Formats: structure tokens, C-alpha cells, sequence
């Protein structure tokens, strides 16, 4: 507007870096 | 400050924080009135009338849906909505008015600073590390085949089947009752769901499996009821999820999930079919049956050209794949421009959701 | 080099991205085949801004690429334009034809009013776009046309030409349409105060104009000069029950959220051939101001070249570095098919 990659980040994402967390479910 | 991820399904809400590897809270998508939400409604279902605000993946009761979202933010996650960008999920082919209504409620009722709506199957694909492939998403209320090219769900090829986990539970109830057992009270329905999730499986060849169950006890499993009675489950183990492949079992005239998968691929351009066949990702609670990946491999192989490389991907965490994909997406640096902000909403209104989602 | 093709109900405007004007302008007509000037059954493949005859549209695009621009389509990324609220299926068909019939390496479809806004150097404002077949009011927020506030009025240049024919006939003339269209474009203007202009027209020494017909007859036009485009402000002149373009502008603004209205009022952009009448900007300034709150700052932007603003906006957009990612490539089309247009457009 002043003048007037997205997919690669998904494909290379490292899921091991997601935080462990406790899931509450009955 | 952390972004929230809320994955609203027909049977279960999955909710948590972006960047986590799993939802903090999972609870039934139910509202009860003589209001109560989720777990506290199913534990009081005697004094209460129960309602499901999402049917077949689609929000149909907006009053009750706000109660669910209220319960999610305050009771379950214990956050003030105005402090957290919130990512929501939606079904493939969700009507435009629904996406606008969802946006209006988030900004005007809960005052979130930013929001985004993502297609559930696309999130599942993302969770498997892919941006192209075809997702089989099967939950409690609906099953979809969703072919996706670089994050874009191909709308002319999306297939919908209104048969999923709730139907399978109902069917198992029916055939177990036929075998002489009794499962009628709501507490007894929970038993049948437990049996379904623990003892059922998808046969590789149904008719041969029926023949094998008939000539020997080799396919039989025992299940201990709450009172201590031990019961035997035989061909019901695989007859129940066979319904996915043969919807005629419950009187539905649709093709089964192998054929809708094939039909979906054939509604895509020839150039992408090779990539779809090699990237069949299974998502949702009802894809958890032992044997289902291998059965799908067999059936798709029978339908596809003989030279086609076919691969079924069935992640162990696929009960929560949608949520995990949302958690990933909302964590990406390239995604932060994608949020719809309250400032934008103030200017453009609910239709701003079509600019980014 | 990118091509820019702006297809209208009456005229095709086509050229090269980076140029300040379209190289080719010709009638959007097919006769049965004959295209444009050389055109039998006559047909307009675009009606009120919408493509309705696809075989004829392909004849138009063929004529545009080869006969007018003298290019090979497969060598050029091509930017096309579409009307506000163009049905999804139509945008897919345009995409399918460009890739499968003309084999372009890349394409994009942009909303006409949005391009006009860009041509005036803005990304937020409200556009009045009035051509040969349709008039739109399009409020826009950061390049996004606000779908619930868009107004469409099927009153434009062709109707004004027809009306000029009718009122000239009232005084004894006989009609020949192409001649009247020429008279319209050369001699007509918008009166600042219509009733006052009517009452005083007999004593004006300036208002009568002579027009030399092709065979050589000299005929005179008086108050028809400003009565013809008055129709834009008073659609009842042609038996139409719509409010005039000042009111549809106001109504469109009033369908937008209050937070954006100041910016809409201060960024009223006029676009299209039927906004070319002398006096129309000042008449609009008067009429919109009368409707708006007194505290509101009102600005009408009416560039001299606004006959080609849509095309110019396209030329600009297609030249931007931030836009190059937005092109739909042949490879993407090959994988996803025509629905890929909804991912990028
Ligand atoms: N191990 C399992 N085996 C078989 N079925 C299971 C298993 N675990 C969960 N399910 C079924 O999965 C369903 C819930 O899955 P999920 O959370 O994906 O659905 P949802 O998102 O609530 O519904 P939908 O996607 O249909 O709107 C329930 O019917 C449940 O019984
Ligand atoms: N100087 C002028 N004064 C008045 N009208 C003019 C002038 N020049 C051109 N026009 C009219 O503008 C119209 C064509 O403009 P334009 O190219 O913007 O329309 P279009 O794109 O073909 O149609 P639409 O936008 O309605 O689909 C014709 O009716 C023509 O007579
Ligand atoms: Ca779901
Ligand atoms: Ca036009």
C-alpha cells in the first residue's frame, strides 16, 4: 500500500519445539 | 499475551495455547438447560435438556455457541479474551454468513484483540508438515475428504459425508443389543463408546473377516463391564466401523470413505492427483481404528491407476491434529500479518473476515 | 512485459503495464464473426459490467491480443479486470480461458473500482465508477471492496445517449446513434443548479452550440446539453425509480461503519467515461455536502484522465514489486485448476 515462504515455514517446522502440556479430558 | 487456539467440533471442543503440543482442555460441545456447559452439563443431564450447537461441523445455535466460547475462555482456559489473539477453526465450505457471525461475536462479545479462522482439514495437513495433499477428516458428526494445494482447500472437490463417530456409537449399541446385551441408559451409552474406542477395528477384507468370525473364536475379545460382568465381543468389533466403508449398514445411500476419497481426487486436475495419492492424511477421532490406514491403502490401490504410488499417513496424535495444526500456524512468524485486528474490524466490520480467511 | 486488459460493457481498454494510457480502445461488440470497429447480428458480450457471452468474449480477447496489441499471449503475464460483485463462477471461467485458450504464463483479476482508487494513489476511499452499461459506488478499505456497501445502478452512458436521442427528437430531429453519442461526449455538461440553468437557458449567449453532421447539416443543441447528464442525478428523467448518483454515494457510505466514514467522504474518487462531463465534480461536491453532516470534510477526486483510471490502476498494480507474488502462474493453474483464482484474487 505504501507503493500505491509462508508454506516453507510450515513444511520445515519442528514439532519437537512445541511445549508439552497436560490435557484435561474426562 | 499468548495466542489461543480453539477447535470447535460437533462432539468435542479442543482449546489451548498456541505453541503447545496439545490442547489444555477437551470437553463436550454441549449446552444443558433445566445453563451448564461441557463436562458439568453431562454430569447433570438428569435435571437438564442437552443441546449440541454444532451439527455436522456447522454452528447452528449461536446463543449456545457463545456459552461454549464463554466456558472455554473463562472456566477452562482461565483467560481474559481481550488479552489474547484467538484462532478459531471451521468446517470446509462453511457458509459465509457463519464466518461473519463468528467474527462479530469474537470482536463485539468477547472483545478479542485479533482473530483468525482456519479450515480444520487444512490445519491437519499443516500438522503433518505438508501444504499439499488430501485429508480424510472424520470426527463425531461429519466426515470430509479435502484436497489441498499449497494451503488452499479445492472447493469443487471437497466431499462431505454426514456419518461419523456418533453414528458408529449408535450402531454398535444396536448390534450389541441384538447380541443379547443391554445398553439403553445414558451411562450405558458411555460404556458402548468405551468398547468402540478400545475393541473395534477395521477389517482388511470384511466378508472374509465375517467368515472367519463365524468359523472360530479367534477374533473374539472380552470386555469387563462396570459391575464386573465380563462380556464377549465378536464380529461387532469390525462390523461397527465397516459402516464408514459401507454406509448402507445404517441405511444411508452414500458411497463409503474409500470411494469418496477417490471421487474427490478425480474432481481435481490430473496434474495434482499424483501428489494427492501419495499424501492421504487421516485426521480426527474416528480415524483412530486399528486397521483403517491399511484398509484405505488397499481400497485406494484398487481404485487408482496400477502405476500410482499410494501413501496413507496416519499420525499417532491425529485425534488432535486439527488443534495442533492451529497451534503451529498461530506460532509462525509469517502468520502474524494474517491476524484480523480489532482496529480493522472497527473500520470494515464482520465482512473483513473474507479479506484474510 | 505485463499486459493490462480492462473489459467494459461498451469499450475494451488494453495495453502494457508501465504505460500511462491504454494503447488500444475499441467497441466491446461481436457481429455474426466480426469484432469491434469492423462489426450481421450485433451482440455485447458484457452486460452491465458482467460477461454473459463467453464465446464472444473469447473473440474479443483474441482480437485484443493479436489484432490490436499485436502480441503473443503466451509471452505475457496478463492482468484482467472485473466488476464489483462479479459471480465466483465468472472469475473462474475468465481464468480457465486465459490459461487454456491463450496459454498465458500468469494472470490476475482485479476489481475495477479498486484499480481506480489505486490510480489516485489511495487504498481507502469510495469510488463512483460509471461507464457505458453500469454505475457502481464502491467503498474500499485498504484495497478491500466492502461487499455489503457496494451499490449498483443500471444507468450509464448508453442510457444517456438514448436519452439525448429522445429529447432531440422532441424538437423535430430524426435519428445515427453513433452521431448522438459523439454529440453527448463533445457538448454535454452537468449544470450546477439544474432548475436555474433551465430557466436562464434562453438568455445565455453561450449555451447554444452547433454540430456539423457527417453529410454536412448544421444542427443546434441548447438545453439538451445539460438535460442529458442531469439524468445521473434524476433517474426519473428516463422513468427509472432509483435515487441519483449523489444519493447512491451517500447511501453506500451510510452502509459502512462510522469509523471509516470520514475517510470515505474525504476520498470520493470518480472513475469512468460517464464521469467525464464538465461540472460533474462540483455538482457532486454540492449534492454530497448537502446530505453529509456539516462537520464532515468532503473531497471529490476527479483526475483529467479518469476515462482510463481503471486501466491506469491496473498498469500501476502490475508494475508494483509487492504485487509480483500475487500473479497466478501457469504451474499453479495446472495443479489447482480455475478455483485457484480465489486463493489469490
Ligand atoms: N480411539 C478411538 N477409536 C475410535 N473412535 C474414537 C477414538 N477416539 C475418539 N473416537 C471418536 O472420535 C469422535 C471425536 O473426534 P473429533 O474430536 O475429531 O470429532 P469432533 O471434531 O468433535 O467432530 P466433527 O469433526 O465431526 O465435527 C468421537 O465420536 C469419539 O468416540
Ligand atoms: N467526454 C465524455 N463525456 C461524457 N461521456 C463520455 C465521454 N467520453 C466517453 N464517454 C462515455 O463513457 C462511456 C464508456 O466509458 P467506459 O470505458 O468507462 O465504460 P465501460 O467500461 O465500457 O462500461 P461499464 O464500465 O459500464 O461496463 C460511453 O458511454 C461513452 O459515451
Ligand atoms: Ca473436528
Ligand atoms: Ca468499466
Amino acid at each position: 500500500m505504501a507503493e500505491i515462504p509462508d508454506m516453507a515455514e510450515i513444511e520445515k517446522f519442528d514439532k519437537s519445539k512445541l511445549k508439552k502440556t497436560e490435557t484435561q479430558e474426562k | 499475551t499468548t495466542a489461543l487456539v480453539c477447535d470447535n467440533g460437533s462432539g468435542l471442543v479442543k482449546a489451548g495455547f498456541a505453541g503447545d503440543d496439545a490442547p489444555r482442555a477437551v470437553f463436550p460441545s454441549i449446552v444443558g438447560r433445566p445453563s451448564y456447559v461441557g463436562d458439568e452439563a453431562q454430569s447433570k443431564r438428569g435435571i437438564l435438556t442437552l443441546k449440541y450447537p454444532i451439527e455436522h461441523g456447522i454452528i447452528t445455535n449461536w446463543d449456545d455457541m457463545e456459552k461454549i466460547w464463554h466456558h472455554t475462555f473463562y472456566n477452562e482456559l482461565r483467560v481474559a479474551p481481550e488479552e489474547h489473539p484467538t484462532l478459531l477453526t471451521e468446517a470446509p465450505l462453511n457458509p459465509k454468513a457463519n464466518r461473519e457471525k463468528m467474527t462479530q461475536i469474537m470482536f463485539e462479545t468477547f472483545n478479542v484483540p485479533a482473530m483468525y479462522v482456519a479450515i480444520q482439514a487444512v490445519l491437519s495437513l499443516y500438522a503433518s508438515g505438508r501444504t499439499t495433499g488430501i485429508v480424510l477428516d472424520s470426527g463425531d458428526g461429519v466426515t470430509h475428504n479435502v484436497p489441498i494445494y499449497e494451503g488452499y482447500a479445492l472447493p469443487h472437490a471437497i466431499m462431505r459425508l454426514d456419518l461419523a463417530g456418533r453414528d458408529l456409537t449408535d450402531y454398535l449399541m444396536k448390534i450389541l443389543t441384538e447380541r443379547g446385551y443391554s445398553f439403553v441408559t445414558t451411562a450405558e451409552r458411555e460404556i458402548v463408546r468405551d468398547i468402540k474406542e478400545k475393541l473395534c477395528y477395521v477389517a482388511l477384507d470384511f466378508e472374509n473377516e465375517m467368515a472367519t468370525a463365524a468359523s472360530s473364536s479367534s477374533l473374539e475379545k472380552s470386555y469387563e463391564l462396570p459391575d464386573g460382568q465380563v462380556i464377549t465381543i465378536g464380529n461387532e468389533r469390525f462390523r461397527c466401523p465397516e459402516t464408514l466403508f459401507q454406509p448402507s449398514f445404517i441405511g444411508m445411500e452414500s458411497a463409503g470413505i474409500h470411494e469418496t476419497t477417490y471421487n474427490s481426487i478425480m474432481k481435481c486436475d490430473i496434474d495434482i492427483r499424483k501428489d494427492l495419492y501419495a499424501n492421504n492424511v487421516m485426521s480426527g477421532g474416528t480415524t483412530m481404528y486399528p486397521g483403517i490406514a491399511d484398509r484405505m491403502q488397499k481400497e485406494i490401490t484398487a481404485l487408482a491407476p496400477s502405476t500410482m504410488k499410494i501413501k496413507i499417513i496416519a499420525p499417532p496424535e491425529r485425534k488432535y491434529s486439527v488443534w495442533i495444526g492451529g497451534s503451529i500456524l498461530a506460532s509462525l512468524s509469517t502468520f502474524q500479518q494474517m491476524w484480523i485486528t480489532k482496529q480493522e474490524y472497527d473500520e470494515a466490520g464482520p465482512s473483513i473476515v473474507h479479506r484474510k480467511c
